[PDB]
RNA sequence: UCUUACUAUAGUCAGGACUAUAAAGGUCCGAACGGGUUAUCGUUGCAAAGAUAUCCGAAGAACUAUGGUAAGCGAGUGAA
RNA sequence: GACAUGAGUAACAAAAAAGAGUUUAAGGUACCUAAAAGGUAUCUUAGAGUCUCGCCUAAAGCUUAUGGCUACGUCAAGUAACGGCCUCUAAGUUUAUAAUCUGAAGAUUAUGACGAUGAGAAAACUUUGGUACCAACAUUUAAAAGUGAAAAUUGUGCAGGAAGGAUAAACCGUACCUAGAAUCUGAAACAAGUAAGCUAGUAGAGAAUACGAAGGCGUGAAUGAGAUAACAAUCAUAAAGGAACUCGGCAAACUAACUACCGUAACUUAGGGAUAAGGAGAGCUCAUUAGUCUCGAACGAGUAAAAAGGAAGAAGCAUGGAAUAUUGUUGUACGACUGUUUAAUUAA
RNA sequence: CUUGGCCGUUAAAUGCGGUCUUGCAUGAAUGAUGUAACGAUACAACAGCUGUCUCUAUGAUUGACUCAGUGAAAUUGGAA
RNA sequence: UAACAGUUUUAUUAACCUCUGGUUUACCUGUUGUUUAUGUGCCUU
């Protein structure tokens, strides 16, 4: 960061959970080092 | 009300023109042959011509 | 011009009543319908009241003729005539004024 | 269209400047160019005419449009008179200001022997 | 005309003020009891 | 916005097949990282002893996990890795007697922190990744998209089995930039030795197969105390 | 007292009036076919062939004009402009057709109607007319000059024309679909 | 368990302004909160006292919560 | 008590809002087929879900209370991440004891007991009186900065601000509902009312105003679909005139907020009146830059830094652009003033 | 008695303000009297503003109306 | 003969929109705040 003081501009989107939601299967916000992974399938109970 | 209504003029209130009018405008389905109604489509035939257009394609 | 079903200010040009004086309710409405027991203990008839209004015949008296076009097939009136545009109207000479000229009465037979 | 409280601008030399309608002489509707009106004198300019004095003026030239025979509309931004007296001749000696055409066809020569401008 | 004299009533007042204790340790509680148990009343108090 | 992926065939990183849809494995999908090539990635800026455990708690009812780094939990912990499921589903506190360990993760080397901040990182996105965007749910397995948004809420609650299906994938090389690898670029690359301890030994059995640089053992340091027997299959 | 209403108001205001508008054609261009009311039908039929016409100009504005329409342009201008454009660039408008059937809602009873898209893949009035002219080959039947005049209709823009109206009758009669149907000669002596 | 007064234990009053104070004011503008000025609607009402707008107080003689005390020959409580 | 009439009428209208697909179970019809079955389509009843649109949003959301005619598989030694029970006491209570008073019932004082709305050791492992005190208000303080608490420090004002005790894990509560969509009080599925915490973000002085991420909702057919007459309600706009209306400017409209801007009268208890009145400015682009900040190497450059900034400039009908804050002045009576009152017709 | 006399305000004043007195039936802590400040008190005037009005018109939503579903009430000696 | 120029008012009733205005809730244009979708999008070797 260049700028520190309080003031500085903020270029960030502080909601970090918008539009995030699961029952909905609304998907990751941003690109995950997993994001692009097959989902392991696990042995169910 | 000032008086309670007999039973003559609540019969005549209540049918002198209000008999339920029958349907005629009725004709016979192309396809089907059942009975539909005039200038409207087969209710049997949507569903059915509407489900087979779902399989086929 | 046909108007349906009309109140008593479009109807018969009805004054109504106040609009914000204490009136409640009763801004656009006819207001008394008549008198009491001396009067006849009923409506009389011919009281002008709400209902439908147009789609009936009207006469306009006395309008001169501007132009006449056979090829068009027009003739030009002054003023107003009753009805829509693509309505049928009745012209015929004016009933109030004296005939048109023997001369022209003759022409047109002829 | 000149009706009752209306305020003019007397365009006069009398000595009324703003003068307020009270009556419409001649007739119900409202009056326009060329009509005959009761005005009390508001706002004088300095026998000049005093504040609350009661006279007859016409209308010259009113804000409403006024169709005419051509179909010419002429509108004016205000509305403005000139007092006269019960004769019907004016009381002042000259106008300042153009005036309305209507005054030609209602019997006011008088008052456009001393029109500069007519619109 | 009646009012809604119950809103954010508690039950632990009720216990207090009309409760079976309240009664049986009062002289005008005991006849409470005694007039509502000579007319066969189940429910004694509260 | 957010972006939702397909249930489609991918390649893996990991050394193992973490699901039926993988389409290879080990594949290098980016040049290694800094501290990927280094033998023994140290403690640089954390304390003393950090990253060399990860402990995994469950609630024993629900199925809702909770990653951490401590031998506790904290109610942070419960409002940064649980999201909303619904209605009555979201525990408003930790509870003492519903809340247990369901493993710990130690790594051979016992001052590479840094190895173990690497998995716990993988472990808490998969787990983000298991609640939102289960594409591979959705209409096969649990089938969540055919159930009641109250009984999809308490499916997504449980994921007992997906984070132990995770642990398989993470400790075998799956995810982008996981230090768990162990490149030599003389080029040969290796994966670190682990050692997982369970509460349950049945549990282990929830990820299809196993790397083979993982440990199992039974019982979690700390729970015997408490005298809390651990479950054994073979009895 | 006033004027006359220039369109339906649906009992509704104007903002929800546009929107419903708006998703009566949305779903029309997704799924080529919608069972609506019969107003309903016959309002978002007048919006339905403003939009294919918004499609065959060439202008930037039409394509904006038609991304203010849709309430998913993102996904379904790709076929607005596509497969839709294709099919109606010879027709010189009437790109939709209402249907009246029976009451959608047997506890309204409001009067029903389909709104298609004319030479769709789900084009009513092509499937029917197929199943007449099935019932008549395999029932020795002459077709009615209604017959004739509906398989001229429903196979003069289409893209091969009495090619999918053939292999439409073939397939009826494949599956039997005509199956236990009373023949018109039979229907004079039916009182139910 | 309503309501009036008192009592004990507690809680609440965005932000801004003026004034001698950083904090000393039955101060000012204005939300929450508390009131109920005016009008309309309603009047077998949504409501046996409501709705909408407008208006008043809003660090105080303030408002609120859970308990307690005082009432029916004599009158409890009462800014009446 | 039953059954009529009004009447198959009113009503099912909180100014949130719906549209098109899909699907499960049971059952009713039609056809296929007559070996029963099964299949295809449709309808009824009880549900579930997908895409789109909208409403609430310091809530109509989430977590919990008071409470509950909603339903019973709701799980704890303690702390982090919990209350009760238990200990201590306040206001008070007491058919406890003693003494005293008293037509009886009883009452009084003292002591005891009981009595929360308060106080109760330790823990991410644990078992004297300003040398003061923990009412209000202000200030300071967990060292990168900011913000919100906790506790403490210092000080201010008068209205002068509790009590008491100390310091190997039983029993009880744990489900659901929180009032705009099925649960509390209002006779009820009532447009009313009810406690605590949390309550995205942009933008702001702000919990104001507008939008709304998540969540919820757009009621149990307690409704749905049409039509858009009079009239009513709730609104919007309006030529010319501008209170001519009316008991009366009732209602409505005008005005409005902001700035460390300019200016501000009579009178006055000298505090005020006063935010009097009346004016000016505002958004976007840009010249310009002492310091702070950033970058490169004192200096140079930069607003992909906060700010400052001028009689600069551009576009449009309009830059307090949409929403939010409802006129100004003058003369009297009455009452000094802030306050209080007929819960639900009189607020003076 | 009375719309008391005069003056000012209005084109027009039983109102309002100032003033004079013979005040049916003002008057001094049932306080008398004069200002500042204060007031959702009451009265009057001015400017502005407006559908309050001359004089209404158009537009919007919800009802009203029709179809489908459910289904009241006051009232009624008997009624051609 | 041609050309040019001039030939009431008020009130009331009704009809009618050529004109002059008012209205315009699915028309065009401009524009503020905020949200959503899609596209695009910084310097340097
Ligand atoms: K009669
Ligand atoms: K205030
Ligand atoms: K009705
Ligand atoms: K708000
Ligand atoms: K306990
Ligand atoms: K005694
Ligand atoms: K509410
Ligand atoms: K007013
Ligand atoms: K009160
Ligand atoms: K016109
Ligand atoms: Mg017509
Ligand atoms: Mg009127
Ligand atoms: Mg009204
Ligand atoms: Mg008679
Ligand atoms: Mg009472
Ligand atoms: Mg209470
Ligand atoms: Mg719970
Ligand atoms: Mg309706
Ligand atoms: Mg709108
Ligand atoms: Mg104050
Ligand atoms: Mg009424
Ligand atoms: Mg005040
Ligand atoms: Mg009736
Ligand atoms: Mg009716
Ligand atoms: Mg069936
Ligand atoms: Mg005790
Ligand atoms: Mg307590
Ligand atoms: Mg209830
Ligand atoms: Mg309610
Ligand atoms: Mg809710
Ligand atoms: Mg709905
Ligand atoms: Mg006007
Ligand atoms: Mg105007
Ligand atoms: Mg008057
Ligand atoms: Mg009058
Ligand atoms: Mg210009
Ligand atoms: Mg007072
Ligand atoms: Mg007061
Ligand atoms: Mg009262
Ligand atoms: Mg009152
Ligand atoms: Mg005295
Ligand atoms: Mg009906
Ligand atoms: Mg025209
Ligand atoms: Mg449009
Ligand atoms: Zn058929």
């Amino acid at each position: 960061k260049r700028h520190k003081y309080p003031t500085a501009r903020v270029t960030r989107d502080n909601s970090k959970q918008r539009g995030e939601s699961a029952l909905r299967k609304s998907g990751t916000r941003w690109k995950l080092s997993v994001s692009d992974e097959p989902l392991p399938e696990p042995v169910p109970r | 009300p000032k008086k309670k209504t007999s039973h003559m003029k609540k019969r005549h209130r209540q049918m002198a023109g209000k008999a339920l009018k029958d349907v005629t405008h009725l004709n016979r389905c192309p396809a089907c042959g059942n009975l539909k109604r005039m200038h409207h489509l087969c209710s049997t035939c949507l569903g059915k011509l509407k489900g087979f257009m779902d399989r086929n394609g | 011009r046909g108007m349906g079903f009309a109140g008593g200010m479009k109807r018969h040009g009805f004054a109504g009543q106040e609009a914000s004086h204490g009136n409640s309710l009763n801004h656009r409405t006819i207001g008394s319908v008549g008198g009491s027991q001396g009067s006849g203990s009923r409506v009389l008839p011919g009281k002008k009241m709400p209902g439908r209004m147009g789609a009936q015949q009207h006469t306009v008296q006395n309008l001169p003729i501007l132009m006449v076009d056979n090829e068009l097939g027009i003739v030009v009136v002054k003023g107003a005539v009753a009805g829509h545009k693509g309505a049928v109207v009745k012209v015929q000479d004016a009933v109030k004024k004296a005939p048109p000229p023997e001369e022209f009465v003759e022409a047109t037979k002829q | 269209m000149i009706q009752l409280k209306t305020m003019l601008n007397c365009i006069d030399n009398s000595g009324a400047a703003l003068v307020e309608c009270a009556m419409v002489v001649g007739q119900k509707r409202h009056a326009s160019i060329g009509d005959r009106i009761v005005v009390v004198v508001q706002k004088q300019r300095g026998t000049k005419v005093k504040r609350g004095d009661i006279r007859h003026a016409v209308v010259v030239r009113t804000k409403q449009k006024v169709q005419r025979r051509d179909g010419s509309v002429v509108r004016f931004d205000d509305n403005a008179c000139v007092l006269i007296n019960k004769a019907g001749d004016p009381i002042g000696s000259r106008i300042n200001g153009v005036v309305g055409q209507e005054l030609r066809k209602k019997k006011w020569s008088k008052i456009l022997s001393m029109a500069p401008m007519q619109a | 005309g009646p009012r809604p004299t119950m809103s954010g009533a508690t039950r632990l007042v009720q216990k207090r003020r009309h409760g079976f204790l309240s009664r049986v340790k009062t002289k005008n509680g005991q006849k409470t009891l005694k007039r509502r148990l000579a007319k066969g009343r189940l429910r004694l108090s509260a | 916005s957010t972006h939702p992926t397909t249930a489609i065939p991918k390649p893996t990183t990991a050394v193992l097949k973490t699901s039926p849809l993988a389409e290879e494995t080990a594949v290098e999908l980016k040049s290694p990282s800094r501290l990927q090539l280094k033998s023994e990635p140290g403690n640089k800026g954390n304390p003393k002893g950090h990253g060399d455990r990860i402990w995994a708690f469950h609630h024993i009812e629900q199925g809702q996990v909770i990653y951490s780094t401590k031998p506790v939990i904290s109610h942070q912990h419960l409002i940064r890795q649980q999201p909303f499921t619904g209605k009555n589903l979201v525990p408003r506190k930790i509870r003492k007697d519903y809340w247990r360990p369901l493993a710990m993760i130690e790594l051979a080397g016992k001052d590479q922190g840094a190895v173990g901040r690497s998995v716990y990182q993988k472990l808490r996105e998969f787990k983000k990744r298991h609640e939102l965007d289960w594409a591979n749910e959705a209409e096969e397995g649990r089938k969540l998209m055919h159930k009641s948004k109250r009984e999809r809420g308490q499916e997504l609650n449980d994921q007992k089995p997906n984070s132990v299906a995770d642990m398989a994938a993470v400790l075998a090389g799956a995810g982008k930039g996981n230090l768990m690898w162990q490149v030599s670029r003389l080029v040969k690359r290796q994966l670190r030795r682990a050692t997982v301890y369970w509460t349950n030994e049945q549990d282990k059995f929830h990820a299809r197969e196993w790397s083979d640089n993982v440990s199992h053992e039974v019982g979690i340091p700390g729970e015997a105390e408490k005298k809390r027997m651990p479950i054994r299959m073979s009895s | 007292a006033g004027a006359h209403v220039k369109y339906r108001h649906l009992s509704r205001s104007s903002a929800h009036r546009q929107a419903l508008l708006r998703n009566l054609v949305t779903s029309l261009i997704k799924n080529e076919t919608i069972h609506t009311t019969y107003p309903k039908a016959k309002e978002a039929q007048r919006l339905a062939e403003k939009l294919i016409t918004l499609s065959k100009r060439d202008t930037e504005t039409a394509r904006r004009s038609a991304q203010g329409i849709l309430y998913t342009p993102d996904q379904l201008l790709p076929k607005l402009f596509g497969e839709i454009r294709e099919r109606y660039a010879n027709r010189p408008g009437g790109y939709t057709r209402v249907l009246r059937t029976e009451p959608k809602d047997q506890y309204s009873q409001a009067p029903s109607a389909i709104l298609e898209l004319v030479d769709g893949p789900k084009d009513m009035r092509f499937a029917m007319t197929a199943a007449t002219v099935a019932r008549d080959r395999e029932q020795k039947t002459e077709s009615t000059d209604l017959t004739k005049k509906n398989m001229d209709k429903v196979t003069r823009f289409r893209k091969d024309g009495m090619r999918a109206f053939e292999d439409m009758v073939a397939s009826l009669r494949d599956m039997k679909f005509t199956a236990g149907a009373i023949n018109p000669k039979e229907w004079k002596k039916l009182d139910r």
